[PDB]
């Protein structure tokens, strides 16, 4: 008989029956209780009935207010009891004395008679005192193991709380890119390109690498503020396939692989940056990129395909955003950020930036994995020109077409979505670290 | 298919051969991995801050709940965690009257506020380690909240206040009033401004595993590591005072698996690329750096380092690695691992609400990789960050090195922050506190210190 029984109001002593039969069990002391033994079978009265009468040697008894109250505490306070007298023990009945509400008549009628070891004052001075009678008793344990406290634990507690095999499907924000351009194009203008002339500000994107200006346009697409280029000879022009440059077998000195690449990384942003002003979209600055939101009434009650992509927080109106950059390594894709944007009635923008993050965070606490997916899915089939793409505009004759739809990642191991307690509980927090 | 990897928990050694993922699992049910016996107590702060440390202690003793402690688990008491006595029988309290702190604290700009109050609540703490036979442990600075609140962010109170004692190598742990007796500070209204009542618990977890770790204390330490795995974390600070933009400073986090670190503060030097922004370093100081480092690593472990992985948030040029590999043993591996944060690639779940798990990775290549250090932890059921998880870019800038060891390297990095007793966090703890040392250094300057363990930075 070396089991140090325990009796509890569950669930309302789990934590202070868990912690003292792990302590009990890593110093040595075999400990039993309702918890620690999940497999509970049809009859687990017979079982801890059984354990009280044979088995156990020492029956500590969680005392707290509700400890008192609960049936299922006094069954086995009195079968406790019987076991005692069988036995002619002083003490083979221990109240720990946890609570602090419960006083002196409240104690039941059979453990006031008892000396009562204390846990209000401190847990630890607790288990010296209980250590120190379990010593004076000459209560068995075994040496001092806490390998098997650890095993138990991860037992118990973390059993339904560990990483399963099973296969998930994520939806990136890496939009695919279909087609390019069939060449790039560097045009000889050298004197017809005017000195100090900004070549942001054109209808197509257009670097003015060196003295030349690369592009996928013709020689002849831009033709409003440059007339001299109708002289132009598209024999000087330098023709590289976009697919080689893409490739890397392309190999010359006029220019290197990795110039070419940002050039193209470059004409993207500015193609997509020029693309969005023909869609219904507004414009918001962000630090270097651009980033692009939908205003109120736009849609029918802000709901396109069923899902609110502007709406109603407190005095102000969030909308849903995205901006836009390019990447080519590994392969050519379209970087989407989401954003949320609040404004004072819809149609204007908030001119401070410290009220956008603020509340850009307290609407993202109330959002979550699906909010956000179905909402960045939700803007970019908006921006969508047909069922399966849409083009940005480089020339008169050449279009670069982004998909809608995210390249989809996949894990190995997953876990199980439980109730949203999180959502239930972390509601109304902010500043706790 | 784009397929990711998973690297499992790194796992965390506690006492008695312990390995345990949460910080606050192990520590509770074993106790920490070093077991020593005094916390003898220091409190510096006004009387009524006297009062609340004695509080808290005595509330510290008895068990604190949480209200969700599926994620956030109860403190089952000090002694019944740490076995040792931290009570409020043995403090050596050093009182300063609330005037004394009044009229240190109004003059006018927060320049003179600051420095003028950091001198008086450094004053003294020096007096009391150089004229009182009585070593205490750690010492507690109780900061009543009206610092914190009027004196609002040299700035950075709690940084400059840390900064000017690491040549008197005073342990000190810095508490706000507000931060123990949440209750007693309010709005307007009945409920308190910082409702810590279902994150309690909480609240006595962190206050605790901190105040024993400056106390000669070890909580944890890795379980799994290899013989030889120096890491180095290069922060940096640009001077905005100094009328070069070119000027900066910066230091070399030194770090072995038991998780205290080392800082080695640099040069202050031409290290800022304004046309770039990027942090530099010139063959001279990049040499004395290294070759401090690792005569440290010699002196402390009697032979030089195996490995040397030094993480950066930037990339390194081809000036810094030449100097680098100069003043190295030949028989040594020298690796550049650069970490950036944001490198978008969010990845939203088809199938419900919570977000992507935490051990996910999306390997570029042989040379590049995401992580998710944040997230969905299926141990705490919850969202370490909230919102969807934002991944990790890390790249081996500079040397030749396994990129799925890397990984695993800094995933294992994440579970160090002694100061903040939790799961996991979203940085290696080489770079965590980056901001916060670049700070501290900026703070001293003029004073050069020695190696020093970083119970005197953070």
């Amino acid at each position: 008989r070396n089991k140090i029984f325990i009796s509890h109001a569950t669930p309302d002593d789990n934590d202070f029956t868990r912690w003292l039969a792990l302590k009990l069990i890593g110093l040595g002391y075999e400990v039993w209780c309702d918890i620690l033994f999940l497999d509970k079978g049809v009859d687990f009265w017979s079982n801890i009935e059984k354990v009280i009468r044979e088995d156990t040697c020492k029956f500590l008894l969680v005392s707290s207010s509700y400890s008192n109250q609960r049936e299922g505490v006094l069954k086995e306070l009195a079968v406790a009891a019987k076991v005692k007298k069988q036995l002619k023990d002083d003490k083979f009945i221990i109240p720990l004395a946890i609570d602090e509400q419960l006083s002196y008549d409240d104690i039941n009628i059979d453990i006031v008679r008892l000396n009562a070891i204390d846990f209000k004052m401190s847990w630890a001075r607790g288990l010296k005192d209980i250590l120190e009678a379990f010593e004076k008793q000459k209560v068995p344990k075994e040496v001092a193991d806490a390998s098997k406290s650890n095993l138990l634990y991860q037992q118990i507690f973390l059993h339904d709380k560990s990483v399963i095999e099973k296969e998930e499907i994520y939806d990136s924000n890496w939009l695919s890119i279909l087609s390019f351009p069939e060449e790039l194009r560097f045009h000889e203008y050298n004197w017809m390109l005017p000195k100090r002339f900004d070549v942001r500000e054109l209808t197509f994107p257009a670097v003015r690498y060196k003295n030349y200006l690369c592009t996928f346009a013709w020689a002849y697409d831009f033709t409003y503020h440059l007339p001299k280029t109708e002289t132009y000879h598209k024999s000087k022009t330098i023709r590289i396939p976009t697919e080689e440059i893409l490739s890397g077998s392309y190999d010359s000195n006029f220019i290197r692989n990795a110039e070419c690449k940002r050039l193209i990384v470059q004409l993207l942003n500015k193609a997509f940056e020029l693309r969005m002003k023909d869609k219904e979209v507004q414009e918001y600055e962000m630090s270097n990129k651009t980033a692009y939101w939908l205003e109120k009434g736009k849609l029918e009650k802000d709901k396109f395909e069923k899902t609110m992509l502007v709406g109603k927080q407190k005095d102000k109106n969030w909308h849903f955003a995205i901006s836009g950059a390019s990447k080519l390594y590994p392969f050519p894709v379209l970087m989407i950020s989401s954003h949320i944007f609040f404004t004072a009635d819809g149609k204007k923008l908030i001119d401070s930036s410290s009220v956008q993050h603020s509340s850009r965070r307290r609407q993202g606490k109330n959002w979550w994995n699906n909010t956000w997916r179905t909402k960045l899915l939700a803007f970019i089939k908006y921006l969508s020109d047909d069922d399966t793409s849409f083009y940005l505009e480089m020339g008169s004759e050449e279009k670069v077409f982004v998909s809608n739809e995210p390249v989809k990642f996949k894990g190995n191991v997953s876990y199980n979505i439980p109730e949203k307690n999180t959502l239930e509980e972390e509601a109304e927090l902010s500043g706790f670290n | 298919m784009k397929e990711l990897i998973y690297i499992e928990e790194p796992k965390i050694l506690f006492a008695h051969g312990q390995k345990c993922t949460d910080a606050r699992d192990g520590l509770a049910l074993f106790g920490p991995l070093n077991n020593l016996y005094g916390i003898k107590s220091g409190v510096i702060g006004t009387k009524q801050g006297l009062k609340i440390f004695r509080d808290y202690l005595d509330h510290i003793q008895k068990p604190i709940y949480n209200s969700n402690s599926i994620t956030r688990p109860m403190f089952p008491g000090f002694e019944a965690v740490f076995d040792c006595k931290w009570e409020s029988t043995g403090i050596t309290f050093k009182e300063v009257t609330n005037e004394d702190i009044g009229k240190f604290l109004y003059n006018s700009s927060t320049h003179k506020r600051t420095y003028d109050l950091v001198s008086l609540f450094i004053d003294k703490i020096i007096s009391a380690n150089k004229n009182e036979d009585e070593n205490v442990d750690v010492w507690f600075v109780i900061v009543p909240d009206e610092i914190y609140k009027y004196c609002r962010p040299d700035a950075q109170f709690h940084d400059q206040f840390k900064a000017r004692l690491l040549k008197h190598t005073i342990p000190t742990q810095i508490f706000r009033e507000s931060t123990l007796a949440w209750r007693d500070f309010k709005n307007a209204f009945g409920l308190p401004i910082r409702d810590f009542s279902k994150i309690e618990g909480h609240l006595a977890w962190t206050i605790s595993t901190a105040a024993f770790y400056k106390a000669g204390g070890k909580p944890w330490k890795l379980s799994d590591v290899r013989n030889g795995v120096c890491y180095l974390g290069l922060v940096y600070k640009k001077v905005e005072k100094s009328k070069n933009p070119r000027n900066a400073c910066c230091a070399a986090q030194m770090f072995l698996d038991n998780g205290d670190g080392t800082v080695f503060k640099g040069e202050v030097g031409p290290w800022y690329n304004p046309k770039n922004g990027q942090y530099h370093l010139e063959p001279k100081e990049a040499k004395a750096l290294l070759s401090q480092s690792l005569q440290s690593y010699k002196e402390q472990i009697g032979e030089y380092p195996k490995e040397v992985f030094i993480h950066a948030k930037t990339r390194f040029n081809h000036q810094e690695w030449d100097a680098f590999l100069e003043v190295t043993p030949k028989e040594t591996n020298l690796v550049g691992v650069t970490i950036s944060k944001t490198k978008p690639l969010k990845l939203y779940k088809t199938e419900g609400d919570y977000t992507i798990l935490r051990g996910n990775a999306y390997v570029v290549n042989e040379r590049s990789a995401f992580l998710w250090t944040v997230g969905y932890v299926p141990k705490i059921q919850t969202a370490l960050s909230m919102e969807v998880p934002n991944p990790l870019f890390i790249e081996i800038n500079k040397g030749e090195a396994d990129i799925k060891q890397v990984l695993k390297d800094i995933l294992s990095l994440t579970k160090l922050n002694y100061n903040a007793c939790i799961f996991a966090d979203g940085e290696p703890v080489t770079l965590r506190f980056a901001d916060k040392i670049g700070e501290i250094l900026t703070a001293s300057t003029d004073i050069k210190t020695p190696p020093l363990a970083f119970k005197y930075y953070i």
